[PDB]
């Protein structure tokens, strides 16, 4: 019972940090959303300025 | 995405196994548990109490009780042999 026992309390201290750093990591892709957009603005000047 | 949430989560490993049973009936038995039992039987005393403490013990199982049981009635009615002759 002791080995059931001690598997779990070392997951309960650890698991609260995954949790945390999950959301941690989901705010930085929000970020890089803005960074997408100005990718795509370069992206489009570069080639109209390749055509001209 | 964001992580669910069980891991965190733990109310029912306590009936989820097997030697939990075993727990409950052992921390009442072992808690209230003596080191040694109370006895091996110990009354008759009338200065009987020794003669099943060196015969009817557990220390020893002997023909010697079986002798002095059996003279007993042999004394009874030995006498009364000379009580009908």
């Amino acid at each position: 019972r002791i080995d059931s026992v001690s598997q779990l309390q070392n997951v309960a201290e650890t698991t609260k940090v995954l949790f945390d750093v999950s959301k941690e990591t989901v705010e930085l892709e929000s970020e890089a959303f803005e960074l997408k957009q100005k990718v795509e603005l370069a992206h489009e000047a570069k080639a109209v300025l390749d055509s001209w | 995405v964001s992580t669910l949430i069980p891991p965190k989560v733990v109310s029912s490993k306590n009936i989820g196994s097997a030697p939990n049973a075993k727990r409950i009936a052992n921390v009442v038995h072992f808690y209230k548990s003596l080191p040694q039992g109370p006895a091996p039987a110990i009354k008759a005393n009338t200065r009987l109490a020794r003669y099943k403490a060196k015969y009817f013990d557990g220390d020893n199982a002997s023909g010697k009780p079986l002798w002095h049981f059996a003279l007993g009635i042999i004394a009874f009615g030995y006498s009364m042999e000379y009580y009908f002759h």
